[PDB]
């Protein structure tokens, strides 16, 4: 009889800079063993210093991505100003809760810059406990670029290695190079990679190319 | 007068009394003007102050991205149907996932006064909107009235003493449509400088503009920004 | 909705030049028995979107009642304002969202077609509120059988005229003839332009059974 | 159980066997399957018994009392509305096999269907019932377009007697009407 | 008088005069008349520009309840409104519950019913406001109804609303409507229009017919008069 | 996931490791499993994450409300049965939450034992977690009531220590809070992996 | 015509809220001045007997950590509107780990001060005045039972309220220092006051950026008295 949840796939990766935050994730629409569109970019940009990822049952992604940016507006014409990073992670966590006992299934991560100019990403479960954290990746091929980022950004297992801060272009192409071994063991990531960049001057947007099959 | 106590009392000569009262708590508020071209609606209202060192009372306040609405009267009814009025703008981007078209918003809020100025238990909303907004048809400016009869209009000024703004208006009409942003501004505050007793200014302290345009979002300007719309203006001919 | 009594089957949808075109058969099997081998599945939305459905068809007539309605209700205004078709694909997917969510949903698959604003449209809503937007969808066994057919042509050239688009429908329509349980040989194509919207009738297939002869 | 109902150029023509049954077991030996509504418009039901004779009297109540104050006689498709705003709002909840058929003054003949489901949709002629797959590919190789009033109760009178010979849960005697705009002729068949 | 307050009491010779106060204020709004040829019902509004800033087409009376009926609606405007949303919403349910559009006959009883209800309690005044109702049919032809505050509600074939309700039916009932075609009313209902009161009072107004019959399909919409302009050019001939 | 506490002559400690996994996967090893709710109390965080975070929060949002009214702060009782009641409502409905709540009060140190199931109990010492009972055969060995200061941070850092040594749930960094009379203050957290080099030798 | 809220006059108004600004006029006085170093604040305590313990009459209560209050009017409709001001700033931190602006207190405040016949009562009888120092810096509100919200500089209610304003409005200046505004605004009280200005006639509450503690003073005010 009728079951009202399906999986849908996505991948959705965010690393927290100094002064910058990188949100990126596949256009990838899968069902099953069928492919409905190759072109669904998970990311919204929610303000101009926060982008967020869903990943998930797409149906309750479309759902509470349409609740937060009303709520957005109800903050804005009751406070006179625009929500905080933090603010955004305190909101989302309440949201999730209050329908604890019919829960959406839908994973979260919120980057973007905090209110002294650097990188900040809040993780999510799906029913609404959260942590902030440096780097996280969320979705179904999240076991797959975990531990190579705790080896490049965090250094962990290696001996006699300084510890240089990430700049802006050696993080680029650490994103770039995980996801294409990623699509090559996944089979729910492919087709596209769309990328975010949040910094002090606005949001930019990088699509590369994935393989097809 | 025993027949001007409650708003379902008629009288004997047909006219209720107690909706002709509220449309009096309009005149106690300031004057506003607004108006429109055919790519800019602009309304531009005047603050009052209340002590020589308390803040001037706001007018103009944002609604949605396409509209906004200037006040006068009650400010009990003010913020009583802004709260109703930003409700329904959200759900039209909730369900239908586009911005409400300007006309029918407003007939909701004649359905909406309609209700307390029949039923027994409740007062009119003495409150003076004017509305301007975008929908795919261009600019428009809309008032409102206690009596809930929405009128459509090209220029329109309420509040106290406004009858001077409006004889600046029907001789200045003509010339409304082809202007710029620029000086359909001040086309605009040329007109509440008549609402005003003569030996006083029109200063930048007790004045608010705002513009929605046909690419422009609506935007509320105060105390810093009306120096480049106070520019280039004549003193009063007196 | 728990059980669906009386189904439908696979529709077909893919846009061109100017234009969506979309078409359905004429089928409303229950079970396995062609009951009902006379009926539209298409439903002409007021001047440029349109709909089609697959899945439950008492579900349907209830959506094309209360779409029929809405329609009337902004027309009576007169104030020079339509439901664009991507409007009634928000409308339609919120409505479906809904109904999940009370664990009692629609049974259906519907795909909304529209051109407006000289831009051509073509969305999809699941029963469990799963929507997105394609160049070319297909419902049912449709997007296993006839899915990969609309996708090489759309690969190797990414616009299509009208001409080309009504004769890549009726091969797929033809090879889901061939191997699908519950097809039929009777079906109609919608087609809007900036013309507004129009319905062609029971159209017919061409069949080839040479292979019988071979042992 | 087996209804049937074709159309005609006059009006329309209804048939059914009796036969209620309980397992295994004849409750009713015979049974008025068809039923009226209004003073042209008939009903034959399918299904649970509890069920369609609850909606039978709500439809009477509903349609009796909504043409008295339009003074006017009520329209076919009016009534083949009803059954489908109680059939699809309590789906879940009843097994129902309505096909409506009579006369009007406006349209003539017409034959309406409400399967279990709670769709609704006009056809010639209408089957339905347990027993209706057994006839179901001689009805339409037989069926032939134009047909006179006698040649109609000659049709449904060979197409009911197929499942009734067959049927384990059908049989009993044919109950037919002819509705049209004259009066009703109903009458009681074995053959 | 002293009896009058409330419209749930009686006078001492047995009527309401809540109801019969709020009968002439609708006697005050500017007049509003229909009338219904053989294949067809026309309506015609005079109205009046407000000041200068109307903005030509505001505020409008003729109203459209559904697909085949529209008002013509004449005294307080926002009650008016009110009172054509419940017959937008009326339409609506006949259609979901029959399957088929509303009668006219029909329409106009379950509107004066809703009009009746507050004519009775205390807690609710009576609306100032009466209209009219035209339709048309292929099976049924057209019909012109008339709805006053207290709920009586018949059919003629022609009226009028507002001041001149005596002055413009004294000049409707010498036309032949029986067999006149609609498409020649639009011409004869400007100058009805255009003979009460153009601007002796008043200043200035602007006419608005609408228009629905066998012509339109059975359609109900607002003339093509930007087309042709023959109303004006023929109402105002009746100078002489 | 591992937590202790226990009181003693110089107040309470508080320690707990940092580990969170899902299913045989581990999500993060910095999760911070004592909830700072007041600079007066400390809860944990043991079963279920979002549950353990958000009633902690709404009971720091109750005994707010109850400081400004009463111009006095609430007493360590009263908010371990506050939080008993607002969970008991939720019975069956499929809870999980099995904190502790400590600090100081006007009856002294304060050390309250909470579950989903509701047992509000009072004690001395207490180890919640999956790795708990690896907790109570170090810690109730070397445990006295007049221990040092110094000595009781060795002693619950040991604990840690053995506990996420043999549990496979168990990791990450040891956090160590010390609550004193005055309000409560962060003593240290240290890695597993330093600390397998200083056990060692 | 008055005697009730659901009525108009012919000329405007309200005759009854009119009424409730009159109660106002019997409460004691009360003066707070927004200062960019911070917001001081003072008030006159009316003391009738010595067997009156003196600190149940409160006159400045603590909203939240950077927010306080003081008031006049009546005492019963007081408390009703500081037991809401407290929850309100107390659910928007639960669900946004930050604090509730002045502005944006007042906001919640005035949305049931505007509700007495609005409902499907009386009006309120107090006047309210709100400091802060919010990320804006410092702020100080003033409302009134018509829920009419609106941003002083230097406020002064209650009884006493004309004759302070006016002596008000000759001292202040934008480029004042906080310890300057305290010594200024007791000189007006004891210029409007009856008794003799001792230790136990008044009470303070300022507020600063750095010290969110303290919206007080203890017997540090002995010492500002003989530094007049």
């Amino acid at each position: 009889r009728f079951s009202p949840y399906v999986f849908n796939g996505g991948t959705i990766l965010a690393i927290a800079g100094e002064d910058f935050a990188i949100v990126a994730s596949d256009t990838r629409l899968s069902e099953g063993f069928s492919i409905h569109t190759r072109d669904s970019p998970k990311c919204y940009k929610l303000t101009d210093k926060t982008v967020i990822g869903c990943s998930g049952f797409h149906g309750d992604c479309l759902t509470l991505t349409k609740i937060i940016e009303a709520r957005l507006k109800m903050y804005k014409h009751s406070n006179n100003k625009a929500m905080t990073t933090g603010a955004i992670a305190a909101m989302l966590s309440t949201i999730l809760y209050s329908r604890r006992f019919f829960p959406y299934y839908v994973y979260n991560i919120i980057g973007g810059l905090d209110e002294e100019g650097k990188g900040a990403v809040y993780s999510f479960d799906p029913v609404g406990s959260y942590q902030r954290d440096s780097f996280k990746a969320g979705g179904s091929a999240s076991a797959m670029l975990q531990p190579l980022l705790d080896n490049q950004v965090g250094f962990k297992n290696m001996q006699n290695v300084e510890h240089v801060p990430l700049s802006l272009d050696r993080a680029m192409r650490l994103v770039k190079d995980v996801f294409i071994s990623a699509a090559e063991r996944d089979v729910y990531t492919g087709d596209a990679l769309r990328i975010c960049i949040v910094t002090k001057e606005g949001i930019r947007e990088e699509t590369v190319s994935l393989r097809k099959d | 007068n025993q027949y001007d106590n409650d708003v379902t009392v008629w009288s004997p000569q047909g006219r209720i009394h107690q909706i002709e009262y509220a449309m009096e708590a309009v005149k106690q508020g300031s004057a506003t003007v607004g108006l429109k071209s055919k790519t800019h609606a602009v309304l531009v209202a005047l603050k009052r102050a209340q002590s020589e060192l308390a803040a001037h009372q706001k007018k103009i306040l944002h609604v949605d991205n396409h509209i906004g609405i200037s006040i006068a009267g009650l400010t009990a009814d003010a913020r009583l149907l802004c709260n109703f009025m930003r409700q329904e703008c959200l759900d039209s981007r909730f369900v239908f996932d586009r911005p409400l078209p300007v006309s029918r918003l407003v007939s909701l809020i004649g359905s909406k006064t309609q209700i307390p100025t029949q039923r027994y238990g409740r007062r009119p909303y003495g409150v003076g909107l004017l509305i301007a907004g975008y929908d795919d048809m261009g600019p428009h400016i809309f008032q409102t009235c206690p009596s809930a009869n929405y009128f459509d209009c090209r220029a329109m000024s309420i509040g106290a003493r406004s009858q001077s703004a409006r004889t600046y208006l029907e001789r200045h009409m003509s010339e409304f449509m082809e202007c710029n942003l620029n000086e359909l501004v001040k086309h605009g505050l040329r007109a509440l400088r008549e609402t005003l007793p003569a030996e006083q200014d029109l200063t930048t302290k007790n004045v608010s503009i705002g513009i929605v345009g046909k690419d422009l979002e609506f935007t509320i300007y105060d105390d810093d920004d009306v120096s480049p719309f106070l520019e280039g203006l004549e003193e009063r001919p007196q | 909705t728990q059980n669906p009594m009386v189904t439908g089957t696979s529709v077909l949808g893919v846009k061109f030049e100017g234009g969506v075109v979309i078409a359905a058969d004429m089928l409303g099997s229950y079970g396995s028995l062609a009951r009902f081998r006379n009926i539209s599945r298409i439903m002409r939305v007021n001047n440029s979107t349109m709909l089609g459905a697959s899945g439950d068809y008492a579900d349907f007539q209830y959506l094309k009642q209360v779409l029929g309605q809405m329609v009337i209700d902004e027309e009576l205004l007169g104030d020079g304002h339509s439901y664009s078709p991507r409007a009634i694909h928000s409308w339609l997917t919120r409505a479906m969202y809904s109904r999940r969510s009370k664990m009692n949903p629609l049974w259906n698959t519907m795909v909304i077609g529209g051109y407006a604003d000289g831009e051509s449209f073509l969305g999809y809503v699941d029963m469990l509120g799963v929507a997105y937007e394609a160049p070319s969808l297909a419902t049912g066994y449709g997007a296993y059988l006839a899915q990969p057919l609309l996708r090489e042509v759309l690969e190797k050239q990414p616009v299509l005229s009208q001409t080309e688009a009504r004769d890549l429908v009726e091969r797929c329509m033809r090879v889901l003839y061939y191997r699908d349980a519950r097809s039929y040989n009777r079906f109609q194509i919608a087609t809007v332009t900036e013309k507004g919207v129009e319905i062609e009738g029971p159209l017919s297939t061409e069949t080839n059974w040479d292979i019988a002869h071979m042992i | 159980t087996t209804i049937m109902a074709v159309q005609f150029d006059g009006g329309v023509v209804l048939g059914a066997d009796s036969r209620t049954t309980t397992g295994s077991y004849i409750a009713n030996r015979v049974t008025d399957k068809l039923t009226p509504i209004h003073d042209r418009i008939f009903c034959c039901r399918s299904g649970s018994a509890a069920d369609t004779q609850a909606v039978a009297d709500a439809v009477t109540y509903q349609l009796g009392f909504h043409s008295i104050e339009l003074n006017e006689p009520p329209l076919v498709h009016t009534a083949a509305s009803l059954f489908k705003e109680m059939c699809y709002r309590y789906r879940e909840d009843l097994m129902a096999g309505i096909i409506i058929a009579g006369w009007d003054p406006q349209e003539g003949g017409q034959v309406y269907s409400v399967p279990m489901g709670g769709m609704m949709v006009r056809q010639s002629f209408a089957i339905g019932g347990s027993g209706s797959s057994y006839i179901y590919g001689y009805v339409d190789a037989t069926y032939r377009e134009g047909m006179t009033k006698e040649e109609c109760l000659q049709f449904t009178a060979n197409a009911l007697a197929l499942a009734m010979e067959r049927d384990g849960s059908s049989g009993g005697v044919i109950r037919l009407a002819a509705i049209a705009e004259s009066g009703v002729e109903r009458q009681v068949l074995l053959g | 008088t002293g009896y009058d307050l409330s419209a749930s009491t009686f006078s001492p010779d047995g009527r309401v005069f809540q109801v019969e106060y709020a009968m002439k204020a609708v006697e005050n709004s500017s007049t509003a008349i229909g009338i219904r040829c053989k294949d067809g019902v026309v309506f015609g509004v005079e109205k009046l520009v407000l000041s200068k800033l109307y903005e030509e087409g505001s505020n409008k009376r003729l109203f459209n309840v559904d697909r085949h009926v529209g008002m013509a609606v004449a005294g307080l405007l926002a009650d008016a409104r009110s009172l054509a949303d419940i017959a937008r919403e009326e339409a609506s349910n006949f259609r979901s519950n029959f399957g088929y559009n509303i009668p006219l006959k029909h329409l106009a009883d379950r509107v004066a019913m809703y009009v009746h209800a507050y004519t009775l309690y205390s807690a609710v005044r009576p609306f100032g406001c009466s209209f009219m109702l035209g339709s048309y049919s292929v099976n049924d032809g057209a019909q012109l109804y008339m709805i006053d505050p207290s709920g009586v509600s018949y059919g003629y074939w022609g009226c009028a609303i507002g001041k001149a309700r005596q002055a413009a039916k004294t000049e409707i009932e010498k036309l032949q409507m029986k067999e006149m075609t609609c498409r020649d009313i639009v011409k004869e209902v400007a100058k009805i229009i255009y003979i009460v009161h153009d601007e002796v009072k008043d200043k200035a107004f602007e006419l608005e017919l609408s228009w629905v019959g066998e012509l339109t399909n059975g359609r109900h919409e607002i003339v093509p008069k930007d087309i042709r302009e023959e109303a004006e050019k023929y109402a105002k001939e009746s100078l002489k | 996931t591992t937590t202790l506490a226990f009181k003693f002559r110089h107040g309470v400690i508080v320690a707990a490791d940092s580990r969170a996994t899902a299913g045989a996967y581990i999500a993060s090893q910095t999760v911070k499993k004592v909830i700072e709710i007041n600079p007066y109390l400390l809860g944990t965080m043991a079963g279920g994450a979002a549950d353990c975070s958000f009633w902690e929060r709404l009971l720091a949002r109750q005994c707010r409300i109850y400081e400004l009214r009463n111009k006095e702060r609430i007493s360590v009782a009263a908010a371990s049965k506050l939080l008993a009641n607002m969970v008991y409502q939720y019975k069956g409905m499929g809870l999980s939450m099995g904190t502790m709540i400590c600090g100081w009060d006007k009856r002294g140190p304060g050390l309250y034992y909470v579950d989903s199931e509701g047992n509000r109990i009072s004690g001395a010492t207490f180890s919640v977690g999956s790795g708990s009972v690896y907790a109570y055969g170090v810690m109730d060995r070397g445990y006295s009531y007049d221990l040092e200061v110094e000595q009781a941070y060795d002693l619950a850092r040991r604990a840690i220590y053995q506990a996420t040594y043999r549990d496979a749930y168990s990791g990450g960094a040891v956090n160590l809070y010390h609550v004193r009379e005055d309000g409560w203050i962060r003593v240290s957290s240290d890695n597993v992996a330093d600390l397998h080099e200083k056990y060692s030798g | 015509y008055d005697r009730g809220v659901n009525t108009f006059s012919p000329e405007g108004r309200l005759f009854q809220v009119e009424y409730a600004i009159e109660a106002i006029k019997l409460g004691s006085t009360a003066i707070g001045i927004q200062t960019s170093e911070g917001v001081c604040l003072a008030v006159e305590k009316r003391i009738t007997s010595p067997l009156m313990e003196p600190s149940s009459i409160e006159k400045i209560v603590e909203i939240d950590a950077h927010i306080g209050c003081a008031m006049s009017g009546l005492i019963a409709d007081a408390k009703t509107l500081i037991d809401k001001a407290r929850v309100e700033t107390q659910n928007h931190w639960f669900t946004y780990n930050e604090t509730m602006t002045v502005e944006s207190v007042t906001q919640a405040v005035s949305n049931l001060a505007l509700q007495f016949g609005e409902e499907d009562s009386r009006p309120f009888g107090v006047a309210l005045l709100f400091g802060g120092v919010d990320e804006k810096g410092p702020q100080l509100f003033h409302m009134d039972p018509s829920g009419t919200f609106v941003q002083c500089d230097a406020r002064a209610i209650g009884s006493a309220s004309e004759g302070a304003q006016s002596s008000l409005q000759e001292v202040y200046h934008k480029s004042m220092t906080l310890k300057e505004a305290i010594k200024s605004s007791l000189i007006i009280l004891k210029q409007v006051m009856e008794e003799k200005l001792n230790a136990t006639n008044i009470e303070l509450a300022t507020v600063q950026p750095g010290q969110n503690f303290h919206m007080f003073t203890k017997e540090e005010l002995e010492e500002v008295i003989k530094d007049i």
